[PDB]
């Protein structure tokens, strides 16, 4: 579940959230999707963690 | 449009068909040289297809214009589609029938109540994948801006308005993007995204037109 | 706070650290009674903790207040980190003197290039960990809205203003939250977020404090 761009608050522990568009960013280790409705669709994950994934 | 019902042919005269070697978005013909569509449906090559009605056969009334220019909005924002609006001109002009009309513009915003009509030939399954050839229609209310941004907390801008209903069943889909949302004659909404289709809670979001009269008018008479 | 310097103890009397059992966020004491800090440091069971310099050892200069009661701006958004304020009350009022003083709110936003002070104990390492004991200090000017924007497309709000050097180097961390960003004598900015620290063209975002001096001045009139 890459991350390529990841911005994270400054706290302890930090609030981190992915702001990847991919085509599909649906994956079941995302718990809130939002996409486009176009072909193809840009979804986008606005999850928050407390870390960031490996880069794609 | 999952839940909606088939229009009929050419009874939506403004909704036009966006192909690029297949259907990819819709939009909206505000008249006889330029289209009204979302900016994340963006893409070089466009052909604007008037008077569809099933997109897989040509059935005598379609017209086909290749785009000269598109102009995403200036603050169109991808990462949390503010502003989600794109202009669209064609290389010649239509030929305004019955079947291939213009949509007018709105001088107010609609209210949340208000009963609009969505058209588009987006996937009709809430869960799978079926993508009509026809075009679908779906009467969806305004829902509040409070419950708007209630649904999707923290994304919900001013220039956008959600539609449809919580209890899911009814909504727009993959396919639907760029498509008009009508109320009272006045093309108010433009398809933009949502949290999967017809969803418990998850009601579409839809391009609020009436915050870009002045843009869209600007725009068209200098290009 | 990265690629800073030792600030010298209590040289920044305005400076608060947030204790929840361990130093989670910073603060700035704005009168005797009220800290303001980021909206994301939000957590119950906050300790306020003014006159401090080394962390981890009573010094004597200390005052140890508990909060009384935590206000997260009404508009906070915590997807888009935008409206990131919050006002702590102490339970009851430090006593001013020389090492703990309250900083003063701004009259008018402050324009880019100016020098500002940013302060905290957050992490020091940009590719690593290593928490200071003792205040950091750091001089960072504010940059312009164009590129701060541009280093973090479609998400710099009104509310936001970038401060430090896109070529990275010097930056606040983790750690740093809710401390401030004081230009002129003036606290126009709140740590916030950023992508990763001290990392070229990823420069910290800033909360800007000029845009809630109404909200500050009438919520602590009527609490
Ligand atoms: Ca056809
Ligand atoms: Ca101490
Ligand atoms: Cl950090
Ligand atoms: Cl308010
Ligand atoms: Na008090």
């Amino acid at each position: 579940p890459c991350c390529d761009h990841c911005s994270c608050t400054k706290s302890i522990p930090p609030q981190c959230r992915c702001t990847d568009l991919r085509l599909d960013s649906c994956h079941s280790a995302c718990k809130s999707c939002i996409c486009t409705l176009s072909i193809p669709a840009q979804c986008v994950c606005d999850d928050i963690d407390d870390f960031c994934y490996e880069p794609c | 449009i999952v839940g909606g019902y088939t229009c009929g042919a050419n009874t939506v005269p403004y909704q036009v068909s966006l192909n690029s070697g297949y259907h990819f978005c819709g939009g909206s013909l505000i008249n006889s040289q330029w289209v009204v569509s979302a900016a994340h449906c963006y893409k070089s090559g466009i052909q604007v297809r008037l008077g569809e009605d099933n997109i897989n056969v040509v059935e005598g009334n379609e017209q086909f214009i290749s785009a000269s220019k598109s102009i995403v909005h200036p603050s169109y924002n991808s990462n949390t589609l503010n502003n989600d609006i794109m202009l669209i001109k064609l290389k010649s002009a239509a030929s305004l029938n019955s079947r291939v009309a213009s949509i007018s513009l709105p001088t107010s915003c609609a209210s949340a109540g208000t009963q609009c009509l969505i058209s588009g030939w987006g996937n009709t399954k809430s869960s799978g994948t079926s993508y009509p050839d026809v075009l679908k229609c779906l009467k969806a209310p305004i829902l509040s801006d409070s419950s708007c941004k209630s649904a999707y907390p923290g994304q919900i801008t001013s220039n956008m308005f959600c539609a449809g209903y919580l209890e899911g069943g009814k909504d727009s889909c993959q396919g639907d993007s760029g498509g008009p949302v009508v109320c009272s004659g006045k093309l108010q909404g433009i398809v933009s995204w949502g949290s999967g289709c017809a969803q418990k809670n998850k009601p579409g979001v839809y391009t609020k037109v009436c915050n870009y009269v002045s843009w869209i008018k600007q725009t068209i008479a200098s290009n």
